[PDB]
């Protein structure tokens, strides 16, 4: 059956625009597409998605997420598309995307990320589209070197389809491209 | 560029300026967050199997031309929310005779969307969401008389001037499962308004399962006139939470608490649950709820309640649940909960309670659940719980229990004998040991 606040069609469950403060319970394990956009979800419970092993699309844009719980996506090995735009993410947990071998689209634009943890994207072998613009990247901090090295190596998949490209990943305050920062200009002491 | 998975087509944020080519068998399509400036009849020509379609939040000014959806006889759900300055031709929804759900939240729409012929083709419509638009008056056109399964309407966050009988004429005969009129202000319907008599009964010949009127101020003088006006309307659940003008508030003179006349108009409504939480009620006056003779659940949580007068609960012969959590009762006595013989659940948590009177819970033989947690109780009178013979659950934790002997003798023994009923764990202040574990050397 379909969750109360949600609308279901085939393997799609849309719980969008329902003023939800949390993820609805009783979501069928056969769910391939789960829509939770445009709600008031402020936090995700650890392992809330473990049941949904068939999930290929998870939509969470326009909520109030400040961070994620560790390993929250590790059961979702079939995940293809992940939407996080317009939240308040200030940091990502180490290895949240490590299991997402088939992920082609990762959408992280318009958040509050200062940095990306080392090797966070390394396991994403299928990644076709990643959006990283509109984030206050701390270029004075030395932890940004991973993001720098990664986007300069995979620039073709960064902010494509006229979203600015790799140059639209900009530094906080100076508005300089992140790919252009030097290791000498950064420092471990300027890391919050 | 869309992601196709079975019968699902995901086209979110693809920079699209028109509907893309998709396999002709898909029945769920999400085109949200693109730059489609206009939808017309050619837009969904190759998608006649559509059951669920979202075209939310295009760049401002999306235009939907006549017969855009002509041919989509399988379309059940259509979501078009967050299209700023949405432009609808009057035949925009031609052919959607089987549509059940339409959502048009935050599209800068006005009242003509209900009074004009926009929804005329929607003969199967059941649920209409019109949140956060510019609808100043609710005036459904006459074809709504023939919409036999229309039963859910959401108009939250529209600045509605007023609601009157002649406005809602074409909703008469309907039974709504949900009529959500939350935070709609009703600025004209104040205590001075000359239009009250002419207003009549907006809900004449209309029944409602859940009437949500939360966030509308509802000063006592206004509530009284409003419920006098809709007297006799069958309502099963009444929601009046966040009535920020309701109640006299903490030590004040301007506004009044409700009294025995305030809700008299709901006398014959058959109300089963009533939510008056998050308002500013200071005192419960006598017979204030005496017209809720069918009421089974009542929450008054998060008000400013300092006082419960004699016979405040007079007439509540069927009430099973009373929520008084997050108020300022400070102390409980026997008189306060008279007239609640059938009560099964009582929440007195978060009330700064420092004293329970001797016979506080005497007239509640059917009480199953009693919450007294998160107060300031150091002690209870001996025998305070002995007549609660139906009791199944009790909360006593987060209180500064004084575990000196023999003061704690009754409670420690009672909590031990009834350990299966205690939810959470009452603790001695100081030592931190469970009160249930204390054995006094004497008694
Ligand atoms: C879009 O459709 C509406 C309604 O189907 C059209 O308006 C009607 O036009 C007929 C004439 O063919 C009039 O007799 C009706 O009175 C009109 N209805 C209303 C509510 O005005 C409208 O002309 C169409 N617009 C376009 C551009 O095709
Ligand atoms: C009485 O109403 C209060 C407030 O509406 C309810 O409080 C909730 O209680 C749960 C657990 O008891 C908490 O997790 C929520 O955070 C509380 N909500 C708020 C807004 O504080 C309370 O549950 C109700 N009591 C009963 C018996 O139904
Ligand atoms: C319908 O819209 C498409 C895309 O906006 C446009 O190319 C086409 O000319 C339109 N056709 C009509 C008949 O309006
Ligand atoms: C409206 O009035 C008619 C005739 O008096 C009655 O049969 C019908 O049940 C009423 N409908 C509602 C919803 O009250």
């Amino acid at each position: 059956a379909c969750p109360s606040q949600c609308s279901c069609s085939g393997t799609t469950v849309d719980c969008s625009g329902k003023s939800l403060a949390s993820v609805p319970t009783g979501i069928p394990t056969t769910t391939q597409v789960l829509g939770l956009s445009s709600n008031q979800i402020t936090k995700l419970e650890p392992g809330v998605f473990d049941s949904l092993v068939n999930l290929q699309i998870l939509v969470l844009y326009q909520n109030q997420l400040t961070t994620l719980p560790a390993g929250v996506f590790d059961r979702l090995i079939n995940l293809k598309e992940l939407y996080f735009s317009n939240n308040q993410l200030t940091s990502l947990p180490a290895g949240v995307f490590d299991k997402l071998t088939q992920l082609t689209r990762l959408e992280l634009q318009t958040n509050q990320l200062k940095s990306i943890p080392r090797g966070a994207f390394d396991n994403l072998k299928s990644l076709t589209n990643i959006y990283l613009f509109n984030n206050p990247w701390d270029c004075e901090c030395s932890d940004i070197l991973y993001l720098k090295n990664w986007i300069v190596q995979h620039a073709s998949i960064v902010n494509p389809d006229g979203h600015g490209g790799v140059d639209n990943v900009k530094c906080s305050g100076t508005n300089t491209p992140v790919r252009a920062v030097t290791e000498a200009s950064t420092s471990p002491s300027k890391c919050p | 560029e869309c992601s196709v998975i079975g019968y699902n087509a995901i086209c979110i944020n693809r920079g699209l300026h028109q509907v893309p080519e998709l396999p002709a068998h898909v029945n769920y399509v999400d085109l949200s967050l693109n730059s489609i400036a206009e939808l017309n009849e050619t837009s969904f020509s190759r998608l006649q199997d559509l059951q669920f379609l979202k075209v939310e939040q295009q760049t401002p000014g999306l235009v939907i031309r006549n017969n855009t959806f002509r041919g989509l006889s399988s379309l059940i759900i259509l979501k078009l929310d967050y299209n700023q300055f949405l432009q609808l031709e009057t035949g925009a929804f031609n052919g959607l005779a089987n549509l059940e759900v339409l959502t048009l939240t935050q599209c800068n729409l006005d009242g003509a969307v209900l009074s004009g012929n926009f929804f005329k083709p929607l003969t199967s419509l059941e649920m209409l969401v019109l949140r956060d638009n510019n609808i100043k008056k609710i005036q459904p056109a006459s074809f709504f008389l023939n919409m036999r399964r229309f039963h859910v309407l959401d108009l939250t966050f529209n600045k509605v001037k007023s609601i009157c009988e002649e406005d809602l004429l074409n909703f008469q005969g309907k039974h709504f499962t949900l009529l959500r009129l939350s935070s709609i202000t009703l600025q004209d319907m104040n205590e001075y308004w000359l239009g009250w008599e002419k207003c009549g009964n907006p809900f004449k010949n209309t029944s409602i399962t859940t009437l949500d009127l939360s966030g509308n101020g509802f000063k006592e003088s206004m509530a009284k006139r409003f419920f006098d006006a809709i007297a006799g309307t069958k309502i099963q659940s009444l929601i009046l939470s966040n009535s920020y003008n309701m109640g006299s508030s903490f030590g004040h003179t301007n506004f009044k608490d409700p009294d025995n006349f305030t809700f008299k108009g709901l006398e014959a409504s058959g109300v089963k649950t009533c939510d008056l939480s998050k308002s500013k009620i200071f005192a419960l006056l006598k017979s204030v709820f005496s017209h809720f003779t069918d009421l089974e659940q009542l929450t008054l949580a998060q008000n400013e309640i300092n006082k419960i007068d004699d016979n405040a609960f007079w007439g509540l012969t069927h009430l099973l649940k009373l929520n008084l959590s997050q108020n300022f009762l400070g102390s409980i006595d026997s008189r306060m909960f008279e007239n609640l013989d059938k009560l099964e659940v009582l929440d007195l948590s978060y009330n700064h309670i420092r004293a329970l009177g001797d016979q506080s819970f005497l007239g509640l033989p059917n009480l199953k659940e009693l919450a007294l947690d998160t107060n300031q109780l150091k002690s209870v009178p001996d025998g305070i719980f002995d007549r609660l013979t139906s009791l199944q659950k009790i909360w006593l934790h987060t209180n500064p229990w004084d575990c000196s002997c023999p003061r704690i003798d009754y409670l420690s023994r009672w909590l031990n004998k009834n350990s299966q009923k205690e939810q959470g764990s009452a603790k001695c202040s100081g030592s931190g040991k469970p009160v249930r574990s204390i054995i006094c050397p004497t008694s």
